[PDB]
């Protein structure tokens, strides 16, 4: 049939009922507890700003604490491999023998870094030397274990199939073989952290990313106002269904833009045309802003808060302090305890800076990011790679970064595709989610709280 | 004096640009939709991005906007290279130009004419490359250029070559009408015409 | 087929200094003892590896297999003074017989 056939069809089929326009269907509330309760975890102060290797020191001591608790819950005495007994050791050169023992280090692998971000970085430097004789000249694709007396070579078929960075605290149990090379029956994680309860009318939560909003890109806008559009439930129709969103969350890249080359005319005009959208959606559908890594904030993972400026001045009644629950700037981690449902959201730039690098080892599909995002869960540590994501003076011993109370659902962001994956690590469930950019393929993602249920809503 | 010439001067951008690009006098790639161009636009129009067009430009749009306080017409034409005959030619009026408040407005006025230019531009048949070029002309009250050279014009700034390089750049010369909308605001009362044939 | 160059040798020598005080040979003593030997001219084809590393040890337990397993490439030989490893620094070149030391 042709597009006049579908218009008769339908626009003449018309109800035109239940738009009273006087008693309007009220959207679900959905408060996110964090708000005013206490201990922002990511708010640090600006005023205040190596403190890497303190950090380091810290993180190591906690996780071979942990990693000991766990092979204490696991490797028990008595806990008798098939023909010899397992045995404990303290140094890493002290399991030399005929014998199974379980031990605690780091691993230590290559983590080369692509040649693309190589480039990139020498082109604006004014004269260094070439980086790729650095990689070059040596003569790679081995994994060790380092316990600060020694390293050994960990060899093995487990190993080969499953995702390892540098840094991390293994505590692996095996035997040599015929050399120097300690083989591997079972690897170990640490213990399991505490995790609220589910609780037992419901609604959702929208989330988007990507926007990027550019003076360059005018299809953007046009998607903006289709998703603003479709939210005000004008599109859909649907006020049953359109009215369970209770509020937006916007999780990075709402601005795009090269700092190399910018004046205050184009930030200022991007964040005017984005101000309007806020105007349009705010009195219809609350609004959670986050930042990120191409945005007019900090370049390090724990970014504060945009500020209170930088908006239109018809914004000035929603910045008063009040009226908080309508429209929440807040940093780019954060725990949002929406209705009882912990859900962890982060720009990405975590997961971005661990794929900037070339692994020689371990075999950028959706099942390699949902692998990586599973394993920073299982690791307990937000941010692997320490120098090229946090900056200094995070915290004072007591690392935010590392995981102290598991989520219900891990919310990333600034990917290239959509992926969900439910994994059980300890009796537990945690659900991740991976959100696409707005900008191509711009995709809205529909969080349910009564069953944890994604959905997907195209805009061409 | 005090805003309107930026106002004008972005209109007088807009309008070379938009006229240059939906005539194919130049290349549609070297071409970008953008909104900012050192001055905030209220349109995303196709601005070229070539060095030398745009100096060009704005010194032609310069010359005009000084010019201004004894010209009432300006005109861009567009002739053929295989012969010097007026193909098209676009007039912009300036009767009295209300010469000595809500820029948006002054914004939503000026995109207003772009629509009903490029909606005129859009009826037009295909223009074809290989020097089919473009001419500037303009009608002035009283005036006359070509003649400040008689005494040397010994030079001690800028602003005294950059009036000489503008006066010397001048010279005297000697269808279907189909008018426009223009820009009904109070300091900018602007009228907009066209011909073809 | 036949020799018709010199044989070439170099040394390097890393000493512990107190508070970055430039080290002297009165009060500092050496700790690394490096030598290269350039294969392109060398003849007869020893097993010598061309390469070698001395580290003064008073002997704990884990330092020299820490070094070994630090350099996987090139054989490392401890001692337990400065006078044996200048003996078989002496012991060395006497036996590859270098016609050429640089440095």
């Amino acid at each position: 049939l042709h597009m006049d056939a579908l218009l008769t069809k339908f626009n003449e089929d018309r109800s035109l009922q239940d738009e009273n326009l006087s008693q309007p269907r009220t959207r679900v509330r959905i408060v996110d507890d964090n708000l005013y309760n206490k201990s922002n975890p990511f708010q640090l102060c600006y005023k205040k700003r190596s403190q890497y290797y303190h950090i380091y020191q810290y993180r190591l001591k906690t996780f071979r604490e942990r990693v000991l608790k766990e092979c204490d819950k696991r490797w028990d005495a008595g806990f008798t491999l098939n023909g010899q007994l397992v045995l404990k050791k303290d140094k890493v050169l002290d399991i030399q023998g005929n014998q199974p023992c379980w031990c605690v280090g780091s691993i230590y692998c290559e983590m080369k870094y692509k040649p693309n971000v190589l480039d990139e970085v020498i082109n604006d430097t004014y004269g260094a030397p070439d980086l790729t004789k650095s990689y070059t000249d040596k003569e790679s694709d081995e994994i060790m274990l380092e316990d600060e007396s020694g390293r050994v070579l960990l060899v093995g078929d487990f190993i080969r199939s499953t995702p390892f960075i540098t840094g991390v605290v293994v505590g692996i149990l095996g035997m040599e073989a015929e050399a120097g090379t300690f083989q591997v029956l079972d690897i170990c994680y640490p213990t399991p952290l505490p995790q609220n309860p589910f609780p037992a009318t419901r609604g959702k939560i929208a989330l988007v990313s990507g926007l990027n909003l550019n003076n360059t890109s005018p299809d953007r806008l046009l998607r903006l106002e289709i998703l603003r559009e479709f939210l005000m439930g004008r599109i859909n129709n649907k006020i049953d269904d359109i009215s369970l969103i209770g509020r937006l969350l916007i999780c990075g890249n709402s601005v795009d833009f090269d700092i190399k080359s910018v004046n205050k005319d184009e930030l200022m005009i991007s964040l005017t045309e984005f101000s309007k959208f806020l105007h349009n959606i705010l009195p219809s559908i609350s609004v959670d802003i986050m930042p990120g890594t191409n945005d007019p904030s900090d370049k390090s993972l724990p970014q504060q808060p945009f500020h209170k400026s930088l908006f239109d001045k018809s914004l000035e009644s929603y910045f008063n302090g009040s009226n908080k629950e309508i429209l929440n700037l807040v940093t780019n981690p954060y725990e949002f305890s929406y209705n009882g449902v912990d859900v962890l959201a982060v720009s990405g730039k975590n997961i971005n800076d661990i794929c900037k690098y070339v692994i020689p080892s371990n075999d950028d599909d959706i099942e390699h990011r949902l692998d990586l995002m599973e394993c920073t869960m299982k690791w307990q540590n937000i941010a692997p790679t320490a120098p090229d994501t946090l900056w200094c003076y995070p915290y004072t011993d007591k690392d935010p970064f590392v995981l102290d109370k598991w989520p219900h659902v891990y919310i990333v962001a600034n990917q290239p595709y959509f992926g969900t994956r439910v994994v059980e690590i300890g009796g537990k469930n945690i659900k991740i989610i991976s959100v696409p950019e707005f900008s191509s393929t711009g995709m809205i993602i529909l969080l349910d709280l009564e069953t944890l249920e994604a959905e997907t809503v195209k805009i061409d | 004096n005090r805003w309107v010439e930026k106002w004008l001067r972005v209109y007088l951008k807009c309008y070379i640009n938009l006229i240059l690009f939906y005539r194919n006098v130049y290349p549609p790639q070297s071409f970008d939709y953008t909104t900012y161009q050192s001055f905030n636009l209220p349109q995303f129009v196709p601005i070229n991005r070539h060095p030398a067009l745009i100096d060009y430009i704005e010194e032609l749009i310069l010359d005009v906007l000084s010019k201004l306080t004894h010209v009432y017409r300006f005109s861009i034409c567009i002739i053929n290279k295989k012969n010097d005959l007026c193909i098209e030619k676009y007039v912009l009026d300036f009767s009295e130009l209300q010469h000595v408040i809500t820029e948006t407005e002054v914004f939503d006025e000026f995109r207003s004419s772009l629509n009903s230019l490029i909606m005129h531009l859009e009826k037009l048949p295909k223009v074809n490359d290989d020097t089919i070029t473009f001419e500037a002309v303009i009608n002035a009250i009283e005036l006359e250029l070509g003649h400040k050279l008689d005494r040397n014009r010994r030079v001690d700034s800028l602003e005294e070559k950059a009036e000489i390089e503008r006066d010397s750049n001048w010279v005297k010369c000697q269808i279907k009408l189909t008018s426009l909308v223009g820009s009904d605001v109070g300091p900018l009362i602007i009228h907009q015409f066209s011909e073809k044939l | 087929s036949v020799h018709d160059s010199l044989t070439h040798l170099t040394l390097e020598i890393h000493a512990n200094t107190r508070s970055d005080k430039i080290p002297d040979p009165a009060i500092d003593e050496v700790s690394m003892i490096i030598w290269c030997l350039e294969e392109e001219t060398f003849p007869l084809d020893l097993d010598i590896a061309y390469e070698g590393i001395m580290i003064v040890h008073k002997a704990d337990s884990t330092f020299p297999t820490k070094i070994q397993h630090c350099i996987n490439e090139i054989p490392v030989m401890f001692y337990e003074s400065e006078f044996e490893m200048f003996e078989a620094l002496t012991d060395l070149v006497l036996l590859l017989d270098p016609d050429i030391l640089s440095g």
